[PDB]
């Protein structure tokens, strides 16, 4: 039954027990229920007034940590003889939570998530001699998924009629935006057991309703006579979080961001056929006190 | 105007700060909330669900053979079957559990544990085991005379094929640390050992080697604090197709 | 008292005598879609006893080196009975499921099955970075076989798979498992031919073993849809 | 401190102490 | 003074921020408000007005010939006349409508549509048509047996020369996306087809080829969200006389 | 937050939920 | 927005500023408070505890011999035994005391002191001493006629082996400074001298040289202010194993 | 001035004028 739990529960004292018909330490794993044997029923306990709060394991606290989701370095220079596969003073990024594995395993502890995401953008610059670091203006434009993204630094898509842009400088504090809960469903599917199109040639596991959008970031300045290397780090913090149906954590290393494929490490720990590193026997104690 | 002055800590980005920020989409209406089954509001709900221990974390135990302990009929009395190291920080049998994975996001822990053991022999298989918990201090007990002097439960295999060994919170401090020193007095929990109380006695058509499955959950006096990143996941390179999110 | 159980849905009934207390997933029971959560505005068809009835699948042979079996829902039932005809003639779909798994043997046999229902079981492939295709996922009535059930074929773990709605068939205790599933989706209704809400996984945690005469031990799966709605009537694909 | 006109702009809501572990630990019916 | 500290997001210019700024002209008195007819306070007022579909978006249909479908007398029964793709993101017959242009400023949409068809033959022209809507999943239905199994209306041409095909909101999700994948399950709406229910039957002095005009509006359960720039307008250079605004 | 002495200096006024679609959808007189 | 302006002192880091700063760990629950004996809430609780004076701060007094004064039987009357300089800033007998160490964290001080002397001869040892306090102005008094004209106490050794010389707060100013000039009128406290009032008279089996131990505390009218770093501790290099905290 | 949601974030608490010197100066029992 649902109740409000602010601290961990208290222990009551117990006595010698010797009753027929009552066996609380015996259980039934086969029902799928966890054992309800209390510590008062297994040993003799004392009264403990437990004042240990439980507020740090709240799902709001467990997930609302600003985590790196994007890291992109591009050369900020005059791009005339640069190849067309490079970032000519701007980049595009489809917003995902799959690329960096600390937030990914943490969000994949749940099947469904409903959250607002606040987005911190940290820009840092390095000289590509030394003459000083420029205080450049960057534009981060939020483009929805599948819409027209800019193809140039100076394209006319950067004018942002209805697309939300943030203009920010390197010497400022980092730019911070709140992106709302933007799914067309009532929760994001962290896992999607399906195909996202009506044909049999779509992608497995990728629901585009889960995708936030594109993040097109340019430098508004023109090129200086020297080049610079600009690294843009994007940080996502979930907030106002509801979470449903928890899952086993991922044990094997991630291979891709598109799928849940697995290889495992070559030896234990976290190998395919051995998640926990090995000991000599089942009656061998690894860190035995001498 | 209002006379102000900036403090130390002005303009910084703490990753754990709790402020309101600018809406990127004004007058946006989120999707109406639907009831979805199984909402988790505290990660201690997850930690109280029993999950299998890899007690058989040995070589020549490949895959699912690590999730069961094979006991047999013995010809000597008072014999040790298995033992379980109780260090949740350290890569032992308790690491890949629901209580073990969520706790490695934290540094301090407190509260009682429970070990559930399900016997998976035949109906014809009889036997009695003793499941001892030893508070820390000395070595792990290797004989049954030594080990039953601590917290134990004697279990006969019958109509209920399961017991629970409550591992009580017996600590000097309020919390225990997930420090690297497993032999520390702030970290070492103690030992769990299993012995033959009588013997595994089967007839000639039961399989002579039977199995246990060990489970561990946390009780509702369990508590975790001081949050850290998990040592269970990590990368030394970008994942596959991560550059294609920029193309 | 909790060992005997008759499940009566439609013209189908199942009596069992060697059962456990059955599992309702996440404490929830199935229901129809209420008006304050509805999206599609046309009147749904609720065929009830024509579709809310047990559907028994093909049995699987529990053998020596079995790794496990999985069926995806509603994909395992999209071509069976009047459930499959309502699936193929409609665009939308909403139901829960009452899964009953049967496996018995003698009192000289041993073995344990983990019968676990997994929501949104997105699978992974082994030792490749190409995603699984359509035919790897949409098996249908026959279902599939686990390749690496120790990591649940998705890099996670079988040990922590008791966080999902599950039961056990330990052959010395019970011979059946029963899991009642509600609707488990982010959307209130769904297109049943490209998305699976539940995967029934049956996994040999303790293998089958005896020293008596060798009989075939089958594992039978009966699935009853519960509270079926169908919206978007058209032709059949 | 929320001077924005949208409700999702606000800070994190760390006051949800409602638990129900019995939907995972005792999901059996009787 | 007041101790302050700057947050992340300080000094930035979001283009959607909602703050008060400095008056360039203090004590300025704006012109008194006059009542002007036809005030729009929500863009969903505009979206509910019917506007013509270019169902005849073919070659050899030049200009205004694209805004009408020419039906004729046929010598076979159950014959297909036209079909309409329902993708509002994609450049089909629904793009240059009042419901189609305002929706391409947005990314998500929900609600019912209506297709109105006005018959523009002679008074002497009789006939019956069936206007079928097919929920998504399979191919577009090509025979009348296949197509009438979905939402349809049978229309006889008489004293009222118009019907409405309500296209119901039949979706799994609350909203549908204006994503580039037209074959996606979050985007594809379905199909509208028209067939001969009987035949277009005219006398010898009516023109033997008659016309329809298709209209589409939104209903009042219609909703749009997530605003974006329209893909319908764009420039690769400055316009003419734009440099003369600097001279 | 408006500390300016002119009323037009204020922020955007996003609370005008009055509609009248019938002046475009039913402008007929009967 | 709110019109603001930054003051002088904006963005500085004063090491004594008293502001609230950002929690590095949100929703952290500290350990419950347990009752621990001996809580100190004000450092004037510590300063009122008597502690030994090194009156014998001479050469050939090695270690613990500095904490006692050896008096003997004399053959002349009115003889000086020891004197105590009262400068608490300056390295004299009062520096390594509880009243002397906490006061060197401060610059100004006020209030009365107490000198307790315990006689540690035998039971058979008799004698009388006079313990004089002289307010400042002139030299330290060297004869007993000169010294008893100030604040004194005459003490006979008997059943109570202790007296207290209250050193009264006799100052022109409210406070006295811990300035380097020990001969200043804002710093010099005066002198304490001890004389023979009669003689130390022992029999032939008592040890002919007996000892005193001097103690000093502060009274409850004592006060310290203006806090500074102590001149009693300091370093010219990093300590051992301090680089290993970076390795 | 404390706009943080944690109580330990606050400024220093310089209002504890309770003394008990007798637990160091007179710890004797009679």
């Amino acid at each position: 039954i649902e109740s409000i739990i602010k601290t961990a529960t208290d222990t009551v004292k117990s006595e010698i027990n010797a009753e027929l018909g009552v066996v609380p330490s015996l259980n039934a794993v086969e029902t799928g229920a966890t054992s309800n044997t209390e510590p008062e029923e297994a040993i003799q306990t004392r009264t403990v007034i437990n004042q240990h709060g439980v507020s740090e394991t709240l799902v709001e606290n467990f997930l609302s940590r600003a985590a790196l989701v994007s890291k992109r370095s591009f050369e900020y220079k005059d791009h005339t003889s640069s190849a067309a596969q490079t970032d000519k003073n701007f980049f595009k990024w489809t917003i995902n939570t799959r690329s960096f594995v600390q937030l990914r395993r943490k969000l994949e502890l749940f099947t469904y998530l409903r959250f607002d995401a606040e987005i911190t953008i940290l820009t840092t610059v390095a000289v590509n001699t030394y003459m000083g670091l420029p205080n450049l203006t960057l534009q981060a434009m939020f483009v929805p998924t599948g819409a027209l993204t800019p193809e140039k630094q100076d394209s006319f898509h950067w004018q942002s009629g209805s697309n939300a842009s943030v203009f920010f400088k390197i010497s400022d504090p980092p730019a911070r935006m709140t992106i709302p809960f933007m799914c067309i469903n009532s929760a994001y599917s962290v896992f999607y057991d399906g195909f996202a199109g009506f044909e049999k040639s779509g992608l497995y596991g990728i629901n585009p309703a889960d995708t936030i959008g594109n993040l097109c970031v340019r430098i508004v300045n023109e090129h200086q006579p020297v080049g610079f290397t600009v690294t843009v780090r994007v940080y996502m913090k979930p907030k106002h979080i509801k979470a449903w149906a928890p899952r086993p954590p991922r044990t094997l290393p991630y291979m891709s961001i598109a799928n849940a494929n697995y290889k495992g490490k070559k030896r234990a720990p976290n190998a395919l056929n051995a998640i926990i590193g090995n000991r000599d026997s089942v009656k061998t104690m690894p860190h035995n006190i001498v | 105007g209002v006379p102000t002055y900036l403090l130390p800590g002005s303009g910084q980005f703490l990753t754990t700060d709790d402020h309101s920020s600018a809406p990127v989409l004004p007058c946006f209406n989120p999707t109406p909330e639907m009831h979805i089954p199984g909402q988790v509001r505290n990660m201690l709900e997850v930690v109280q669900v029993e999950s299998m221990m890899e007690i058989n974390n040995t070589e020549s135990a490949v895959g699912m053979e690590r999730l069961k302990v094979d006991i047999s009929a013995l010809t000597d009395v008072d014999q040790l079957l298995f033992n379980i190291p109780l260090d949740i920080q350290l890569d032992g049998p308790l690491r890949n559990t629901l209580v073990g994975n969520i706790s490695r996001y934290y540094t301090h822990w407190s509260g009682s544990l429970e070990m559930t053991f399900m016997f998976c022999g035949s109906f014809m298989a009889t036997g009695k085991l003793i499941l001892c918990y030893t508070p820390p201090g000395g070595s792990c007990p290797t004989t049954r005379e030594t080990a039953m002097l601590g917290t134990h439960i004697v279990w006969d295999f019958g109509l209920q094929s399961s017991v629970t060994l409550i591992i009580p919170w017996i600590s000097g401090s309020h919390y225990r640390m997930f420090n690297n020193d497993a032999k520390s007095t702030n970290a070492n929990v103690g030992y769990v050992t299993c012995f033959m109380q009588t013997n595994l006695i089967v007839p000639s058509e039961s399989s002579d080697t039977c199995s246990l499955i060990g489970f561990i959950a946390a009780k509702d006096d369990f508590s975790l604090r001081l949050m850290r990143d998990s040592p269970d996941i990590g990368q030394i390179d970008h994942l596959h197709a991560a550059e294609a999110a920029y193309q | 008292s909790d060992r005997v159980l008759q499940l009566k849905l439609g013209n189908s009934a199942i009596v069992t005598q060697e059962a456990a207390n059955y599992c309702c997933a996440y404490g929830e029971w199935p229901n129809y879609l209420p008006d304050h959560e509805a999206v599609a505005i046309d009147k749904p068809t609720q065929p009830e006893t024509a579709t809310d009835r047990f559907y028994t699948l093909k049995s699987v042979k529990w053998e020596a080196g079995s790794t496990g079996w999985w069926w995806k829902l509603p994909d395992a039932l999209n071509n069976i009975g009047m459930f499959g005809q309502n699936v193929q003639h409609h665009y939308l779909y909403r139901s829960g499921f009452l899964i009953h798994v049967q496996c018995n043997a003698t009192r000289f046999h041993q073995g344990a099955l983990l019968v676990v229902a997994i929501p949104e079981h997105q699978r992974g492939a082994h030792n490749t970075n190409t995603s699984p295709g359509f035919d790897d996922i949409m098996k249908g009535e026959e279902g599939g076989t686990f390749n690496h059930p120790y990591v649940l074929d998705d890099g996670t773990s079988l040990a922590c798979a008791t966080i999902f709605p599950h039961q056990w068939i330990n052959l010395r205790t019970n011979n059946s498992a029963t899991i009642v599933l509600p609707w488990m989706n982010a959307a209130p209704m769904d297109f049943p031919l490209r998305h699976n809400q539940w995967t029934l996984a049956i996994i040999p945690v303790v293998p089958l073993g005896t020293r008596t005469m060798s009989s075939m031990v089958p594992i039978t799966v009966s699935i009853a849809p519960m509270c079926c709605e169908f919206n978007g009537l058209r032709h059949a694909i | 401190i929320n001077f924005y006109k949208d409700s999702y702009a606000a800070s994190a809501s760390k006051q949800d102490f409602s638990q129900d572990p019995s939907k995972f630990t005792e999901p059996v019916v009787e």
